[PDB]
């Protein structure tokens, strides 16, 4: 307050103060402050992509492009700086195009702030191209008609062994830049499921845990090698120990994943209501999770509440941006267990849309539900 | 796409980038305008054309 | 092309069908399980009728404007006079779909789930004719002499006035593109037959009853729309010939329609709008847009209005 007294343009006083109001749940304040410095100044890659993160927490992407479009219309050469590449890569990871998040950080990735930030987003798609739970029982024995396949299991394995090349890229300049390096590395040893190279990502793992105790990132490691190993009893401790802990900035993302894989451990342990508190948590610290919403909509369909497994599926269908037609299928055959045989088709409809020779939902869901409708 | 397929967009550009594989330009290298926007054509000009063009841009 | 909203009502529950009185001064909507009584000028509800117990999944209305038809999911048919009262009820094999009272001799018929019910009318029986299929909607030729039939297979049948089948089509592709209405083009010397009347009076009846259980077809002008969950909408003619092509769709149509003219048609359904079409079935402009499904969309008598449900 003093330094914004003594200069009001002052972005980092802007900033933190924003970050300040996020912790003390002021987030509508929050968000005003860095919209106000945007009309300030238009042109502000750090302030921009703070905001985009706030509205990814309040699950509220839609506000964004108004801030892209205010950027070009004060320099029209925006779209070239590594700092917009960056904050508009950063968005396409959040309405669900993956593909295009990794164009836009690409275009970025050389720069020495925007660059580097965005080569450690390129590596989380790269290592884990779907968001999933890694080792997560719910759904990794699903997708086999893919999963099984040389051509899913060949291009992801490539994509995992060329994240250790941009990691690479990743110069560090500090100790814990090379232990965040150096654990990722071992994240793209796990993530090859060569057992060789997930004990030795396990052992980096245990090893930065003895010298750092509370180091998140290296014990959602062990838990992930120790699960990818069929150890799950040594991952669920080592899972437990990081949800005790208080939540931060910095450590949240391996926090929100580390809620999630546990969660999926208490959904083979059957008890869903420790599952059910670790999936409210993470949407607590960041309410865009859709993967935090899919398992979540499974535990309502298993309960039989197939209207509120329709709400959790809507979610998922609409933050899929409508390219997941498992959730596609679920959304439609809970609107016709629901006797809403009308949605179920519009549903069913969307579904053939978002993909042609999609099997099963034709005959099972969208000739039952037209079968209904006069009965 | 790749990693490779993706860094495409850097790969042709890092010949004006940098020199010997030591040193790095790109700050100068703001100033330049595209090549495609860069290339001239052996075609004629006459004025009522000329400022017309210029004035639909 | 210009259409303006003249007036709007909510209805408790989903509406299934819609009958114009014939000199458009009363609506009726067959509303979740009550007939609902509507001024065509500004939409002031007159009466629920109360009949039924069960879903009215329609409503027809014969064109001396004496008696209408309404079909329920309990089974019955009733036959209200136009001062409001079902002087002869009726009980059919299963829930009812479509009913459509016949242009010259008010023969009704009333369709179901495997039997369709034809009867001339105040004679003592009705003709439960038995169907291959789900009879999904029932229209009658414009001169009265047949009644063509689609079912939830994907077929048109037409069968005559006593109810022996004639002529059929089949979509290619079957039970993949139901057949959810049917209407023949009004566009012939008939449509001013009962355009004359004024009588000042009407029957009057103590309490409600029961009633208890062909060739140069090339020649036959009529003209058929059929629109199916194919997405499509295909013109016919009473030979079984295809008129041209299939004018595609990217929604489930329902409720092809025309004015008393015979030369625009209305097209409702998934859409979510009413459509307006040339007889050719190239599109001409956007009816009002809705927030939900369109089932019906029924032209006033004599004139450019257009209702929607």
């Amino acid at each position: 307050a003093l330094l914004l007294q003594s200069d009001q343009d002052n972005e980092a006083a802007t900033m933190m103060m924003a970050d300040l109001m996020f912790r003390k749940q002021d987030y509508e304040q929050a968000v005003f402050h860095l919209q106000q410095l945007l009309e300030r100044k238009p042109d502000n890659y750090m302030t921009l992509s703070r905001l985009i993160d706030l509205l990814r927490r309040c699950g509220k992407l839609e506000d964004v492009p108004r801030f892209f479009s205010m950027a070009e219309k004060r320099n029209s050469r925006a779209k070239l700086e590594p700092g917009f590449q960056y904050c508009k890569g950063l968005y396409l990871w959040y309405t669900g195009e993956p593909n295009d998040a990794l164009r836009h950080f690409n275009k970025a990735r050389k720069d020495r702030d925007w660059g580097q930030n965005a080569l450690y987003n390129m590596i989380e798609i790269c290592l884990n191209p779907d968001n999933e739970t890694v080792g997560g029982e719910v759904f990794e024995n699903l997708d086999g008609d893919l999963g099984n396949s040389t051509e899913k299991q060949e291009s992801v394995q490539l994509a995992v062994r060329t994240a250790e090349k941009l990691l690479k890229e990743l110069k560090p300049q500090t100790v814990q830049g090379h232990v965040q390096l150096r654990i990722m590395e071992n994240y793209c040893l796990m993530a090859t499921k060569q057992k060789s190279n997930v004990e030795q990502a396990l052992n980096t793992f245990t090893e930065i845990a003895a010298s750092e105790k509370e180091h998140i990132p290296a014990l959602l490691g062990m838990a992930t090698a120790y699960m990818i190993l069929k150890q799950t009893p040594r991952a669920r401790n080592q899972l437990k120990r990081i949800a005790k802990m208080n939540w931060n900035a910095i450590d949240a993302e391996e926090f929100e994943k580390s809620w999630l894989l546990l969660a999926d451990i208490y959904i083979q342990s059957a008890k869903y209501d420790m599952a059910e508190d670790l999936l409210k948590r993470c949407l607590r610290h960041n309410r865009s999770c859709c993967k935090a919403y899919e398992y979540m909509g499974y535990i309502m369909e298993k309960e039989q509440a197939y209207t509120d497994a329709a709400l959790n599926y809507e979610m998922a269908w609409k933050y899929s941006n409508r390219t997941n037609p498992a959730v596609g299928y679920k959304l439609a055959f809970n609107y016709l267990k629901a006797k809403r045989y009308v949605d179920s088709i519009d549903i069913c409809h969307q579904v053939l849309e978002a993909h042609p020779t999609y099997p099963k939902i034709r005959k099972d869901i969208l000739d039952k539900a037209r079968a209904s409708l006069r009965p | 796409m790749t990693y490779r397929d993706l860094d495409n967009d850097l790969m042709k550009y890092s010949a004006i980038q940098t020199l010997d594989g030591e040193i790095d330009l790109k700050l100068l290298t703001k100033v330049l305008a595209p090549e495609h926007e860069v290339r001239e054509d052996d075609v004629g000009w006459d004025w009522d054309h000329l400022f017309t063009e210029v004035s639909s841009e | 092309m210009r259409a303006v909203l003249t007036w709007r009502d909510k209805a408790e529950h989903c509406i299934n069908d819609i009958a114009f009185k014939p000199d458009g001064t009363q609506l009726i909507l067959a509303a979740g399980s009550r007939l609902l009584v509507y001024d065509t000028s500004d939409g002031t509800l007159l009466q629920p009728l109360k009949g039924h117990k069960d879903t009215v999944y329609c409503v027809a209305y014969a064109k001396d404007g004496k008696r209408f038809a309404s079909g329920s999911a309990d089974k019955s048919v009733i036959i209200w006079t136009s001062k409001l009262e079902g002087i002869l009820k009726y009980t059919h094999n299963d829930a009812i779909q479509c009913v459509s009272y016949n242009p010259i001799t008010h023969q009704l018929a009333s369709c179901s789930s495997s039997d369709f019910g034809l009867w001339s009318p105040e004679q003592k029986s009705v003709s439960k004719h038995k169907s291959s299929s789900k009879i999904i909607c029932c229209s009658w030729t414009n001169d009265g002499q047949y009644l063509a039939l689609g079912m939830f297979n994907g077929i048109i049948s037409i069968r005559n006035k006593n109810g022996e089948e004639k002529v059929k089509i089949e979509r290619p592709g079957g039970s993949l593109s139901p057949i959810w209405s049917i209407c023949w083009n009004p566009s012939s010397r008939w449509e001013s037959f009962w355009m004359n009347r004024e009588n000042e009076d009407a029957e009057d009846v103590i309490v409600n009853r029961y009633i208890q259980e062909d060739d140069n077809l090339e020649e036959r002008n009529d003209i058929l729309a059929v629109a199916d969950w194919g997405q499509k909408v295909s013109f016919y003619q009473l030979s079984g010939k295809q008129i041209g092509k299939d004018r595609a769709l990217n929604f489930d149509p329902c409720c092809i329609s025309y004015f008393t003219k015979g030369e625009y048609i209305l097209l409702g359904g998934s859409d979510k709008q009413v459509s307006l079409f040339t007889k050719d079935g190239v599109r001409l402009g956007t009816v009002g847009e809705q927030n939900s499904w369109v089932w019906t969309c029924q032209a006033k008598p004599d004139s450019n209005y257009v209702v929607v449900g």
